[PDB]
């Protein structure tokens, strides 16, 4: 199977801005590649075929090219009904094989987390098991690392982080980082606190509390 | 010129089977193809196979060769794929695409949900509120299949609210949160309730929050 590479999983534009989406196909596939959109709920939309051609419909703004290996879908002059998913295709060789997809968000102002920490409910102390959950609220850019110290000693396999998809209204970002711990463990221990970076941050915040209150 | 349109989404039993169907409308001539592609919730496209209208050919991904069987009608201008013995791996919407001349078309997509033998309810705990807006919300920990569907004070509470994506623990099991932001001067005058329901299990979990 040919594997088609998409190593930018998030872009970031504004409206009139230019865009290019890589594509890197691990064997030759000539120039039968082919380029969609989709939009969350829409089905795709194809807008390239042989790297550079155009699809019925598809404005003059979408320039493919490439050839070989590397392949790119060009949006000059970024229109807001632009902001989508985009994935390119090999048809050159069996199995056709799709890319992993591009995501085209919209560029705004750097907006720092509003960070919030959540001690385990002494409901869910009665189940064995302790969680604790560290909100990043409404930030921007994507990138965001949370660390979990507890009693100032590094996490590390038992922590999950989930992000919401960016915000039609004000284009930021949320995370919740969930710590999962035994209610024994978490009742031997007495700080718990999450680690926040973040490009708007101007120094890293740690939101934190004491068991106990 | 041409209009796909796919049959209705699928609800249906693990080791069962369904036949999905795809017509053309639009065509006068035969000499057209059918490509049918797999999507899973949240991940990228899949090619399945295609079917030549003109004289019924056949290309099969090969490993769906056993899961789908690709046949076509040109009396009612449809397509069909049938997808056997249905796992969990089956649960996605399915596509049908096609070309015509220098255009391009899509189906509507067609969803098909293979329920799960084993289904768990969520649990919803509280995220009680311990500068002057302060956050609020429900854990939903350890359900199973998905979808859940979060509500904040049987929706007169939208604004602020975060419901994450699900994250699939360690145990098979589902776990997200659903989370608002308020002005902190509410916490002592607004009730805050979470409104879950997760349908496989018929669980309507409404959960009070207060800090
Ligand atoms: C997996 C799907 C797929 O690969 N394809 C596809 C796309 C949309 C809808 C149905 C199928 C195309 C197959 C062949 N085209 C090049 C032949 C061509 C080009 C322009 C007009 C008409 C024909 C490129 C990709």
């Amino acid at each position: 199977d040919i594997v088609m590479t998409q190593s930018q999983k998030f872009m970031s534009t504004s409206v009139g801005d230019r865009v290019s989406v890589t594509c890197k196909a691990s064997q030759n596939v000539g120039t039968n590649v082919a380029w969609y959109q989709q939009k969350p709920g829409q089905s795709p939309k194809a807008l390239i075929y042989s790297a550079s051609y155009r699809y019925s419909g598809v404005p003059d703004r979408f320039t493919g090219s490439g050839s070989g290996t590397d392949f790119t879908l060009t949006i000059s002059n970024v229109q807001s009904e632009d902001l989508a998913e985009y994935f390119c295709q090999q048809y050159n060789s069996y199995p056709l094989t799709f890319g992993a997809g591009t995501k085209l968000e919209l560029k705004r102002t750097v907006a720092a987390p509003s960070v919030f920490i959540f001690p385990p409910s002494d409901e869910q102390l009665k189940s064995g098991t302790a969680s604790v959950v560290c909100l990043l609220n409404n930030f921007y850019p994507r990138e965001a690392k949370v660390q979990w110290k507890v009693d100032n000693a590094l996490q590390s396999g038992n922590s999950q982080e989930s992000v919401t998809e960016q915000d039609s209204k004000d284009s930021t970002y949320s995370l919740s980082s969930t710590l999962t711990l035994s209610k024994a463990d978490y009742e031997k221990h007495k700080v718990y606190a999450c680690e926040v970076t973040h490009q708007g941050l101007s120094s890293p915040v740690t939101k934190s509390f004491n068991r106990g209150e | 010129q041409v209009r796909l349109q796919q049959s209705g989404p699928e609800l249906v039993k693990p080791g069962a089977s369904v036949r999905i169907s795809c017509k053309a409308s639009g065509h006068t001539f035969t000499s057209y193809y059918i490509y049918w592609v797999k999507q899973r919730p949240g991940q990228g496209l899949e090619w399945i196979g295609w079917i030549y209208f003109g004289n019924i050919n056949l290309k099969y991904n090969e490993k769906f060769k056993g899961k789908a069987t690709l046949t076509a009608d040109k009396s009612s201008s449809t397509a069909y794929i049938q997808l056997s013995s249905l796992t969990s791996e089956d649960s996605a919407v399915y596509f049908c695409a096609s070309e015509d001349g220098p255009g391009a078309y899509w189906g509507q997509g067609t969803l098909v949900t293979v329920s799960a033998a084993s289904t768990k309810g969520p649990s919803v705990f509280p995220l009680a509120p311990s500068g002057g807006t302060a956050a609020l919300g429900c854990l939903v920990k350890d359900y199973f299949p998905e979808p859940v569907t979060v509500s904040w004070n049987s929706g007169a509470l939208t604004s602020g609210v975060h419901t994450f994506p699900a994250v699939l623990q360690s145990s098979g099991l589902y776990s997200l949160s659903s989370v608002v932001t308020v002005p902190s001067s509410s916490l002592g005058t607004q009730t805050y309730i979470c409104n879950v329901n997760h349908k496989p299990s018929n669980t309507k979990v409404d959960k009070r929050v207060e800090p």
